């Protein structure tokens, strides 16, 4: 044997870390069945853009989770946590309007400038600068430090200059750790050792995800570039995150509905602003999709009740809504610290889990609610308000659903309820569930039937319509109906009936599965 | 002449769709064996075999003649025959030689790798169709050799027992 | 379950020709897989022993 | 129907040229026996083997059912089935009848001679694909004479009994 | 596709005449029984066969695993299945009856007498393929008759059991 | 084709693997100069694969 | 023709061992002294092995 | 730093340019010559055969680059010239390893 070395250098060895004292290993796996969307407050990332985060991703994208000292800004990446178990999703980040990033400017000579500027605004180079380098990641570099190294390299073939550009990324103890490297030449058409080009703003867009730069067309022409130790952002700071106007979380919200990824759910993560929730519900209901949102979690069982009413999804106009009420505690996963946050990611975690089931056309008839596919999983429970009953029948009259404890000891969700007043057989969850799901395919039937010679055809509409409801017939959301007598054996009924010769209409009935949700036994003696 | 037939094709429109709701049948030209540090004999396979996947059973005679089976410890060693082309470089006995020569363990991996379910030119395996077998020894048969055998080609005959299945 | 004896697209069962088994396990059996069967389908094989048959 | 199926070319071509990769495939019918000193016999063999290549295997059940399959000694002595064609001279039954009158051992060696790899009207030899028996006994067994068998020539079957495999 | 391929006749060629170097091969139809003083039985046979001509062998194992297999004394006895045909004057079972009332031991001589090797209309035979067994018991065996095979002739099997072979 | 029978007698076709090798006729005329005979002569005394290219 | 069958489904053809013996047709005509039939009244009688050229 | 200093890198295109060399050699014996046509053939062959024997391997990122390991193409600028360039994606070498330890 020999020696052991600690980091790696460019020599071909084998080295080994300290032993640390506390740490943890986190896995990872990818999956694209159902996607998600969500709008949330986090440490790091790009504001009022859309963001695809996956198990891999959600700690590098996104950012370390913030401490629950701070006070209600802990509960959006915890949601995220929960649902992005199942699948990954997209995420639209809100940031208050006192949030600046840092930018260094540079001198005809070389020396540096800092400065910051709030994210809406643009850059603009003052007279006598040659170029400027900012972040464009949304990250303030308060905590971890971020420092920007230049050293001159060999000239080029055709004899342009060209420079190192490093940036490097320190924490308070003061362990340094090395983030990108890059070599960048001022002149417009320079080439790289492989061949690619050296231009700076073109070469940090297309091979850097941290830094940004903007240069003077007119003075770039004669700019030099000296040797500089490290220089540190500063002046990059985000304002107070637990208060958040509602313009910044509608103007999220009004980003996440233009968005063509075509997510398949809507979550409420952790916000408890009314305008949010409703313009949340109005997405949820345009797109023919499921929704779930949350009510706030510390409200007692009397006052949980008139916090329903209170947004404006109870009514007909948004089916297929659930709202939740969770006021119990748990242990924190990443710092046991017993921290309070209400169930949203659970519940869609259970509609995951029910499409799993069936691959042809998804089987959406499953009901989120039920010991099987719906469980909480969390370190020790522990009920805020003990001692106290809520009143089972006001709820169901009021579309609140319940958390029960299970046959094996874990929480679990018992009811499955959408904000729908009427007595429609629309209430229960899978029933508009189903609706959607055949809507949205035939949709994209149509869409598809146009490009056809003849174009839409009502001949044409009655083929495609009888294979999917085939379809759906085989993976078991429509069953006969339950008289033989008064109704025919057949589950769905598809006519076309004509009126004059300028009116078509199609239309198509079908009988939807049921669930088994109340149970009576009835003990005799003999 | 039978008074009970009657015709529905409802229902075995309904059987069709049913049964070809699912979405391929897995052709049994398409596997893939790995042989761990050997990958250059992964080509020359012909045959290959899943494991048992059994349990020992114990019987228990109860009051009267009632009898009952019950489950018992796993079955983890077993047998595996593969067949291999032979090339004229030997390729296949000197596998063979090397493997007598020195007492070894080699790990077996048999995979599934359908055409539908490929990007590129890489065939991409799926985790519910891949097995896995541990501490294999690799053991011959006779190989026959004769004249007037124009059309055919020499294929030899592999004994593989291993002692684990993993997945 | 005979076409002739059903009633829209669900089959329907008769007391008389319906056994069943109780307490049961499912085993496997080796499956072969081989080239030059190009015109096959691998096809599993089970063996189910029961442990008491009821009708 | 299937709303699985998806079509590559690409991967099937690849799989095409990475089998033909390889050289060839070694035709049964190009071998060549020996048998020491008398070589006037090799020309009528018609059927030959390879040895076994095996080991011995030792069981052992761990705690619970938990079961291993471990090497043993290697085997050494076998049987090996050759056929020979017969000639109105008795080249075969001659040497059989020598055999028997006097206790002798003979070498056996076995090679793999392809046209492709030949030089002039000499064969060349592969180490790969060469083998040697040592200390070997030739047996004979029953031979069939029949009328009405006017298209097949008489096939004597021979039965050798090595005792040490070298390469 | 293959880059090992690669033509040579005159290998082919020199082969050819390798093999044709010697001169027939036997064809199964062509051989002779005497019987010893029974020589009126010679026209009817229909098939016969040789002697197994093979040894004892001793089995000893070794150090570790080592496997010697050894010659042992010469096999003297043995079986020879011979089939016959009948004709309407009851040749083959007056035969048998003979044979079986009175206790006797017959010498039989297995000769092959191909057409190229004779002289006029008298076959001549070679020591070389020529082979003797001693102290023969001739038994029959079950004949079968039956109708609807009017395309067939009986044929009884016999069971000849020879005590020493000497050429 | 891959053949399959589901429940009761519903029978489906599925596309296999694709078929490589096959055979093909083809007739010419032969000259003085014995330049077909010649050519399949060297065709069978030495062991090659050639490439052709059809046209319409 | 040796055929082989690769991974998946793909199949390949190999040259194999030269075709030696065959057989071939000839149609001739009879003169009055016998030519043909004792001809083949003398190959029957006696084996025996002859040489055939074939000229174009 | 050009993925040079890496000794098989310069090693596998010094292989291929002696083959396309080797290859070209032998068209010039052909009775049309050497033309765009038939220099697409072989080189395609001779790609399929080194990407078999695993010299070259798919680009690391799916989604920024193509699934190919080699991109074969031909060039047309006005009628006298004509260019033929292929592209490679060499296999990586592993010669630095590091562990971490943790403590639970």
């Amino acid at each position: 044997q020999y020696s052991i070395q600690q980091s790696l250098g460019n020599a071909s060895g084998v080295a080994v870390s300290p032993i640390n004292a506390d740490a943890t290993l986190s896995t990872g796996v990818a999956l694209n069945s159902s996607l998600w969307a969500g709008i949330g407050v986090f440490a790091r990332g790009k504001p009022f853009t859309v963001l695809a985060v996956t198990e891999s991703n959600y700690e590098d994208v996104l950012g370390e989770p913030l401490k629950p000292s701070s006070g209600s800004q802990f509960e959006p990446i915890r949601h995220v946590y929960e649902a992005i178990q199942q699948t990954s999703g997209y995420v639209v980040r809100a940031v208050p309007d006192d949030a600046k990033f840092p930018i260094i400017m540079f001198d005809e000579s070389g020396e540096p400038a800092y400065s910051a500027l709030p994210y809406g605004s643009e850059i603009e180079l003052d007279s006598g600068e040659a170029f400027a380098i900012y972040v464009d990641d949304g990250d303030p570099c308060i905590s971890p430090t971020r420092e920007l190294t230049i050293e001159t390299a060999t000239a080029d073939s055709a004899g342009n200059e060209r420079f190192l550009l490093k940036l490097t990324q320190t924490t308070s103890l003061g362990v340094v750790t090395t983030l990108e490297t890059h070599t960048v030449s001022l002149a417009e058409e320079a080439k790289d050792d492989m061949g690619r080009l050296c231009y700076l703003p073109t070469a940090l867009e297309a091979r850097s995800k941290y830094l940004r730069a903007v240069v003077n067309e007119e003075l770039i022409s004669t700019a030099k570039v000296t040797n500089k130790k490290s220089l540190a952002f500063t002046g990059g700071t985000n304002g107070d995150q637990s208060k958040i106007s509602t313009a910044a979380y509608l103007r999220a919200v009004k980003v996440l509905n233009n968005a063509p990824y075509m997510y398949t759910a809507v979550l409420g993560l952790g916000c408890y602003d009314n305008a949010a929730i409703t313009a949340l519900g109005k997405i949820c209901a345009d797109r023919l999709i499921d929704g779930f949102f949350d009510v706030k979690p510390t409200l007692t069982y009397a006052e949980a009740l008139p916090a329903v009413e209170d947004t404006g999804l109870l009514g007909t106009d948004y089916v297929s809504c659930s709202v939740y009420h969770y006021p119990f505690s748990c242990k924190d996963k990443w710092t046991q610290s017993r921290v309070v946050f209400g169930l949203s990611g659970v519940a869609y975690a259970a509609k995951a889990r029910g499409v799993k089931k069936n691959s042809d056309v998804g089987g959406w008839h499953y009901s989120p609610a039920g010991e099987e596919r719906a469980v909480i999983a969390r370190a020790s429970i522990q009920p805020l308000y003990p001692e106290d009953t809520p009143d089972e029948e006001a709820m169901v009259k009021g579309r609140l659903n319940k958390v029960s404890v299970g046959t094996s000891g874990q929480m679990i969700i018992d009811d499955a309820l959408t904000c729908c007043t009427q007595d429609n057989y629309l209430h229960f969850q899978h029933v508009p569930s189903l609706m959607n799901a055949i809507s949205r395919f035939f949709v994209q039937l149509a869409r598809q039937m146009k490009h056809s010679p003849d174009g839409i055809t009502a001949a044409g509409l009655t083929k495609g319509m009888t294979k999917l409801l085939d379809r759906f017939v085989a993976s078991g959301a429509l069953v006969a109906p339950r008289d033989p007598d008064a109704d025919g054996t057949e589950p769905y009924v598809l006519k076309v009936t004509q009126a004059e010769f300028d009116k078509w209409e199609v239309v198509w009935a079908c009988c939807p599965t049921g669930v088994a949700r109340r149970i009576q036994g009835v003990p005799l003696l003999i | 002449g039978h008074n009970n037939t009657k015709g529905n094709r409802k229902f075995i429109k309904g059987r069709y769709t049913a049964n070809a709701a699912k979405g391929e049948r897995l052709v049994s030209s398409e596997f893939l064996l790995t042989f761990a540090g050997h990958e250059d004999i992964s080509v020359l396979v012909r045959t290959s075999q899943i494991p048992e996947m059994t349990r020992e059973d114990v019987e228990d005679y109860g009051p009267n003649g009632v009898k009952f089976n019950q489950h018992g410890p796993i079955r983890n060693s077993g047998e595996i025959q593969v067949q291999c082309v032979e090339t004229i470089e030997g390729d296949i006995l000197q596998f063979i030689k090397d493997r007598i020569a020195a007492k070894d363990y080699v790990d077996i991996t048999m995979a599934a790798t359908p055409e539908s379910k490929s990007s590129g030119v890489n065939a991409v395996t799926k985790a519910a169709t891949t097995i896995e077998m541990l501490d294999c020894k690799i053991y011959s048969d006779a190989i026959d050799f004769s004249t007037e055998d124009v059309t055919a080609a020499v294929r030899p005959s592999l004994r593989i027992v291993y002692n684990w299945i993993e997945w």
